[PDB]
């Protein structure tokens, strides 16, 4: 029943009395139903170290990963550039999940193509596909760019994309300088992170590789900045507000904060903004290149490095206070300009608010788990604040990486009661936020269910998710926020100090139990 | 619009395509006239995307593993290939349960082989056949295994189809081989197919030989109600109010002992013929069990729907089902008489999988409002024969449209809203024109049954006259 | 006891068995406590509509006020010009309170004086006291101005401050030329709104009134820009952000910004910043004087317009999508500056995000209150949002005022279920929200026990708190937010959206019973 | 820093000051000589406060209803006079209580007269009158009601002491008339002395006829702990484990109840002497029931204390005093050893109220760090005599500081931590000095007893040693 006034959706609707009694006979007639007893007894043995010892012996079974695969990464690194169509060669279906796991998280348009290879491509491959595909894509949609990469099914045919495009420009389906970069992104290698750095070397190559002739390096008095796969749009800006203060020349290479964020006016924008031809083709000639993300922008390094001939700086991403005075003193040495006013109070300020909120933070215990310079640098500011990183997972980690975390764990005494986890999923962290329990997870919306099964078991054994990383569907807005920079981490400090007192507030809301400690002032 | 202008807004549109993509374009394209009853004659579908031009469908293994297994609540479903098509598709689609998650129950989790270059190199099986090991050890109370296919699988050659039988005969659990590699078909339906051939293969039969099951006379079965926002408990309600006993929904909610027992029913009804028009034909072959197509989507079809079910039993069902009717008449009348003032005459165009595009439009005209134009992603031309009737002449049908056509269609007809999935969405939105999504009720609904049509209408309501909509203009341009 | 490795502060120590046990011994031995059942009626009693209407009928009590007193408001106005003293005449008591009022709310220093009037001071009044305190507080502190209010002793006894500051002048306590501008703020007329009004026009007056003769309107090109009392940074920050990238010559009269926002580097800044005498000397020179909190600026009103001869546009509060339009166009039509491409954008993003989080927010009942203007800013946005603004409180409302909201709330749909409540606190409002349930309350930290009430009743009636407006004490940083123009917009709806989004998953979290409805994507 | 070289910080401060200040102030401020036992030979105090210099202190209102009356949680506390005082009063103060708050107990509400122009101009008895019988209504099972006065009731005349009688009268209720208009004193101290009349003369005699009190030879009551996030509850444990009955706490969690039980008990224990010397003093003279000042800060002082009130009893509590301090001993024994290598030899700076600044000393000194100076808002010469022994040769007081002083001082003393209220904390914050707050205890503690020094070792080392004060400076600077 419905009352025309109140009207229920599905919660509360099926807790009226008519459709539990449904539900209740469905399940007692026809479902076969463990008894509740035994579920219970199952689930109360999924929190145990004995469960935990099996859960982390896996050696074929992933669940509940934390992570997506390499062409996710290449199409948002496409989208960075300016009027240009991701185009990913290979399975249709694949451009379907890719569009609407990005829509979900940016409450934007994504737009990218398929090529469309059906069964009958394992004959001979996808030449024609690319050959009609790229002149249907420049016809319709008018891009100034198509960058290409791969779905599995084209890996595993071994489709040449370079040859498929330079036959597509031979035979006239394109024109012959009509630029189409592209890149393999092969979903059983790493993961999208790993197809963002090679959709962007794709791309720098493209523009570079056979043009280094009349390149002179720091000729064009700039810094070129290599964001990788970033899905704070904060984060983007962040760092062109920043170098602007400075004064410094820069060019931002990949540079999405457009596309992904045009007004509601009446009018859909494909394209906007984003790196132009012409500065990936005068990249070259920049003082010397910056990878904000290096321990996914490894093959990004060895090109600007052996072709472009920039040294690279050795250089964390810049999360919290350490890494982002590290990176602005970087960038001084390079341009040649002075740390302004400005930042040194923004600095300042962030520094007052750690003071004002460090008594709340000390000795929290956190799970967390993302990419892994997001992980490190998340890592690293919560040692910054005082708090404990116990369990750290990075399910697309590497062993070096491990290493590097583990030796910033050493080097603080926030770090003594910290593990570092690779390969492992969130089924892995269920266990380890059951044994050994934390305050609270900073991870994406998948943490959700982590968090409902902790409450299960208890009120006491609940941990409750925070909401930093990609992706985060069941909030509003949160990619709008920024990590990098003494800006981002006041953002993750006040979201972590708040999220304390919240908890707090919750646990002595308890009229005549617990609300002696219901403090007004904090 | 005549259907001279609509006739002109597609050969203005076709004319930006290269001529292979126009010529495909222009059969999938077309002017509703209600009286052709052979679509065949007026456009033509279930034919390959063409590359490049941004269509909107998706492949066999979202057909297979996100439509119709993946629901199936006491089974886990093994993404089997990379990590992508997995991860994407885990808890996309709101096919709504009752169970313990991790536990007895299984749906919003995403279990793979995330595969790495080793198993494409050498090959799978092995993996496979420990990970079925592993899902045994930790999670016990499952009642079955399904392998989803992704593309890589038939492409290296593996044989899970051997895994399956051995695994399945030495842990003795049923174990489905799925085929549902994308490179399969053109789009989610060979999915479906495939999907229903695999229940029909590995788990529809099991009962054959099994007496012990108390049949009645009024035992039905819910078939392709993938209860999305509890769209098949609000449908199901009503059955079990007219007197009948729903013994499996498939596949929102269901368990595999419901679709075990589907056999021993007396009546299969019908909500999606596109997705499992297949295993009721089959189970008609086989055990002599009748099927029938059903509409609830608001009170014009649902009342029609119940008086159509009940008349295939006795005296005593058709009795109570017009006590139902009168039940909720009062109801659903409250609801027209609120929400039908604030939409009537207002204009809608759809675009959406294989059922709704049709299915809804009566939903519609029970407030007063006008489908102008809809399309399907991946039917067949028998969806399109059953379309026809319910549109409007001049009309406006589109079949695996695309991107580009659906912009311009939708900037010249100006529609009052549209509804469709996310990747459109947002799209609309920036157009100013109200946008529902058709898929997953935008994390609404249900909108099956009287219930659910209480909330369908308060939500194109709350959408299509929303304050948001005045203010796209500065007051300055 | 304690266990050394997991020590227990008061939560949750007091619930330890031992201090359970004493806890009941000591109320059973001594309190002579209301039995449980009879603590259990009244509660109840209290949640009636029998019990508001007792509520809603007092004359002599006050239950919780949402208001402060005058010399609050006179203490911020100061404290926004440049290496100026607050000093209130009268009471020392009342600076100490003031101080750690804003203290707790900015944490941050408030640096703020007396001249520590005594009982003795009832014989011949204050004079003494405020020529050795100027005198002191000016050798001592070294502010550039001093800007005099008042405590309620030296209003009850009748100190003429005019004379007093004269005469402590024409004695050489300070110098002749040294600004000293004073207002009387008497505590028991209005609030601490009409303490900031009365003090700004006192500055104003100081500055201006003597030396019109030379002033021209219109000859500076700038637009005066007063405030009122504002305790979110982020205002005053947007405020000069967007009228700098309309290319908009402005000047901001009362900007503590600085003050209330100075950097932890190793030393204390006492002023910072803040509107320089210079600015205020030469406001009258301005095209004209726009108030952004036109309901407490009524005074400062009189003043511009019967001294300055600016002719001051009827605009509301640039909160919300219409009166930010409304604001900017005219700010448009006086400095002749288009709206910028910028704005514009910012503009439609905010529509943007409007249009993603509709269905979340339509048709959401909240309790709300604070200052009049603030909450007629919130009353307009959330029409725009189409919530339902059920209960609208301001406790320092006055009848105009009302007319007005309740002419907004007749010009909406949205409007139809709203009353609008002067004169009443926040026991007035606890009554509302448990006889007529809303949704949420959007209030200050006040709110709390309002919401502790509420749950105690039962889980299906807890409404709970979104933190905005003055005081904020149980969270940190929040008050670094905005609240006015389009940024202010898009903060506010964030808020909202995932407030609502919080509430459904923690309704939703429970295993087997809600959690059909705990959706990964929203 | 030596004698001499602390004189001459005392005198560079000073060179700032207008002649008056300055021979006023140099009263205030002396280096601590611990033979000296007449501290009126050093230091002058609880005098007026110099205008303009920037005082900490409050007044007599914030002694007598933010400090003795606010916390009785069973009476509601009326704010009389305008909105101001009552708000900004309104749950600062972690006073902490056992009740059911709007319903049984009231601490953490706001309840005032509101005073506007036509009460100041007509006066507010009339409306006091009125406001009693609304919260009679409104408030059932209130047990009592207090008149806090602010500055303008005297000031205008208002004769609260006849409402009072005439209503409790009428009421058969305790209303007590408190006269602690902030304009009278200099501080909260007078607040505190006329908070204690206000007991004695209103509530304190209600059961001097009555004898059904079940007495017992180790009755005590704690005097003067305002139970500040629990401190009271963690002194009461120890006493009743010791053996005695805790009849009373004055007023932390206290009730009317207790107050009225007080004159019944056999010794009243002192924590602050400051605040409630004035009721020990009058029970002493009137009941012939002795007082002691105790401490229960840091193992040392409470382990001496335990042992000094146990003496004033029989074997039997002396033997259980034994019994508790070999108990907790393991406990503290483990603080010490965990929390002092990181705190030794860390020199520390206290402004506090009216005991707290000596009373915290042994504690600091049990983890080994030095309070170097120390000083007080409102004390008087009988306090600073009890200071003088328990502060080192050559360590800085002040007395009643100014912003101004307090600041000097620091800049040239360099502590390693300073404890002192909310007007300082974010002061010394940004001049990268760690800081706590020694009144609301920084929102942590309790600080009493042995389960209190636990909390107070963690949150002196979290805070002192904590990464953030390394990062104040720019590493470009
Ligand atoms: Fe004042 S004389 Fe003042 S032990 Fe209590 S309010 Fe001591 S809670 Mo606040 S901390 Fe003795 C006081 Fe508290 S040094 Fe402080 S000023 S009554
Ligand atoms: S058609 Fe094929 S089955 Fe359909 S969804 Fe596409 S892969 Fe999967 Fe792709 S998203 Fe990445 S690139 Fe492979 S792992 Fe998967
Ligand atoms: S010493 Fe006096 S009693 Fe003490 S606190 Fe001051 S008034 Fe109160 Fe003041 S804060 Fe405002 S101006 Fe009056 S109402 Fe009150
Ligand atoms: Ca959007
Ligand atoms: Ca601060």
């Amino acid at each position: 029943s419905q009352q025309v006034d109140k009207i229920k959706a599905s919660y509360p609707l099926f807790l009226d009395q008519d459709y539990k009694d449904m539900l209740a006979k469905k399940r007692d007639g026809f479902e076969e139903k463990y008894p509740q007893d035994k579920i219970d007894e199952v689930f109360q043995w999924t929190t145990t170290k004995e469960y935990q010892e099996l859960n982390f012996q896996r050696e074929a079974l992933t669940v509940n990963p934390a992570k997506a695969c390499q062409p996710l990464g290449a199409v948002l690194c496409a989208l960075g550039f300016e009027k240009t169509m991701p185009y990913v060669h290979g399975s249709q279906g694949c451009v379907a999940y890719f569009r609407s796991y990005f829509n979900r998280h940016f409450r934007e348009p994504v737009s990218c193509v398929s090529d469309s290879m059906t069964e009958d491509a394992a004959v001979f491959g996808g030449q024609q596909n690319m050959k009609d595909g790229l002149q249907n894509c420049k016809a319709t949609y008018k891009p100034d760019m198509i960058a290409v990469s791969t779905t599995c099914m084209a890996e595993v045919i071994g489709d040449d994309l370079n040859a498929f495009i330079n036959n597509s420009k031979k035979e006239g389906f394109i024109p012959d300088e009509f630029p189409v970069p592209f890149a393999h992104t092969p979903s059983f290698v790493g993961s999208h992170v790993t197809g963002w750095d090679n959709m962007f070397e794709g791309i720098a190559r493209y523009f570079t590789l056979k043009s280094m002739d009349d390149k002179v390096v720091g000729s064009n008095k700039k810094i070129n900045i290599v964001p990788g796969f970033e899905t704070y749009l904060g984060n983007f800006r962040v760092i062109k507000r920043m170098l602007s203060e400075m004064g410094v020349g820069y060019s931002l290479l990949s540079d999405p904060e457009e596309v992904l964020d045009t007004p509601a006016d009446g009018q859909f924008r494909m394209y906007a903004g984003g790196t132009t031809q012409e500065e990936m083709k005068d990249a070259p000639n920049a003082l010397n290149t910056v990878l904000l993300q290096p321990w996914h922008l490894e093959k990004t390094k060895k090109f600007v490095e052996g072709t472009w001939k920039h040294e690279v700086p050795k250089l964390n991403i810049p999360m919290g206070l350490d890494w982002t005075d590290e990176f602005l003193m970087k960038v001084s040495e390079i341009s040649g300009q002075p740390i302004p006013a400005s930042l040194t109070k923004e600095r300042g300020r962030l520094v007052d608010m750690m003071t004002d909120s460090h008594t709340w933070l000390h000795g929290k215990r956190f799970a967390l788990w993302g990419d892994p310079d997001f992980v490190m640098g998340l890592v690293k500011f919560l040692l910054e604040l005082g708090c404990e990183p116990v369990h750290i997972l990075c399910h697309n980690g590497n062993k070096r990486w491990k290493k590097a975390v583990d030796a910033i764990l050493a080097a603080s005494p926030y770090g003594k009661n910290a593990t570092v986890y690779i390969g492992k999923d969130l089924w892995h962290l269920r266990s380890l936020v059951f044994t050994d329990k934390p305050d609270f997870m900073i991870g994406n919306s998948y943490g959700k269910f982590i968090q409902r099964d902790t409450l299960h078991k208890g009120k006491e054994f609940e941990v409750p998710l925070i909401r930093i990383g990609f992706p985060i569907f069941d909030r509003h807005h949160l990619h709008r926020s920024t990590t990098l920079g003494y800006e981002g981490a006041m953002q993750i400090l006040t979201t972590l100090v708040n999220s304390i007192l919240e908890r707090l507030d919750e646990e002595t809301r308890g009229m005549q139990a617990t609300d002696y400690n219901h403090d007004l002032v904090r | 619009m005549s259907r001279e202008e609509v006739e002109s807004l597609i050969q203005e549109v076709l004319e930006v395509y290269p001529e292979k993509a126009r010529k495909d374009r222009n059969k999938h394209l077309a002017v509703n006239d209600p009286a052709v009853t052979q679509s065949k004659k007026c456009i033509i579908s279930n034919k390959k995307s063409q590359p490049g031009l941004m269509t909107i469908r998706g492949c066999a293994y979202a057909g297979s593993k996100g439509v119709v297994w993946g629901p199936i609540k006491d089974m886990i479903h093994i993404s089997h290939g990379p990590v992508g098509c997995g991860q994407y598709s885990r808890a996309g689609r709101r096919n709504y349960y009752i169970g313990t998650t991790g536990v007895n129950a299984f749906v919003t989790m995403n279990f793979t082989s995330d595969f790495q270059e080793k198993d494409i190199v050498f090959g799978g099986d092995k993996k496979l056949a420990k990970l079925i090991d592993e899902v045994e050890t930790l999670f016990p109370l499952n009642k079955g295994i399904s392998v989803q296919s992704e593309c890589p699988i038939g492409l290296i050659g593996d044989d899970i189809e051997s895994v399956s039988k051995v695994k399945g005969a030495e842990l003795s659990k049923t174990i489905v081989p799925v085929r549902c590699e994308g490179f399969r078909g053109v789009s989610q339906s060979l999915g479906h197919h495939i999907a229903n051939d695999a229940v029909r293969d590995w788990v529809l039969g099991k009962r054959d030989e099994d007496t012990t099951f108390a049949s009645t006379p009024y035992d039905v079965a819910i078939i392709g109600d993938y209860n999305i926002g509890g769209d098949a408990w609000s449908s199901r309600i009503l059955l079990e109010e007219m007197g009948l006993r729903c013994v499996a929904q498939w596949s929102g909610d269901g368990s595999i002992s419901e679709i075990e027992l589907t056999p021993k029913v007396k009546l299969n009804l019908v909500h999606c013929y596109r997705s499992m028009n297949y295993i009721s034909r089959h189970m008609e072959e086989k055990y002599g069990i009748p099927w029938m197509e059903y509409n609830f989507f608001g009170p014009t079809k649902t009342i029609e729907s119940l008086r159509a079910i009940a008349a295939k039993f006795d005296e005593s069902i058709q009795k109570k089902c017009e006590e139902v009717i009168a039940k909720y008449k009062p109801e659903w009348e409250a609801v027209v008489a609120k929400y039908r003032p604030r939409l009537e005459g207002k204009r809608v165009m759809l675009y959406i999988g294989g059922l709704r595009p049709r299915h809804v439009i009566g939903a519609y005209e029970d407030l007063g409002m006008e489908v102008v134009g809809t399309g399907y992603e991946f039917a067949h031309n028998d969806d399109y024969d059953r379309t026809m009737k319910e549109m409007g002449d001049s009309t406006l049908l589109y079949d695996d449209v695309t991107g580009y056509e659906f912009e311009e269609f939708v900037k010249r007809i100006k529609p009052d809203l549209i509804g469709s999935g996310i990747k459109e969405k947002f799209i609309f939105q920036k157009m100013g024109i109200p946008f529902r999504e058709m898929h997953s009720w935008d994390y609404s609904g249900p909108y099956h049954g009287f219930d659910g049509f209480a909330i369908f209408a308060r939500d194109m309501d709350m959408t299509l006259n929303n304050p948001c909509w005045k203010k796209l203009q500065a007051p300055w341009e």
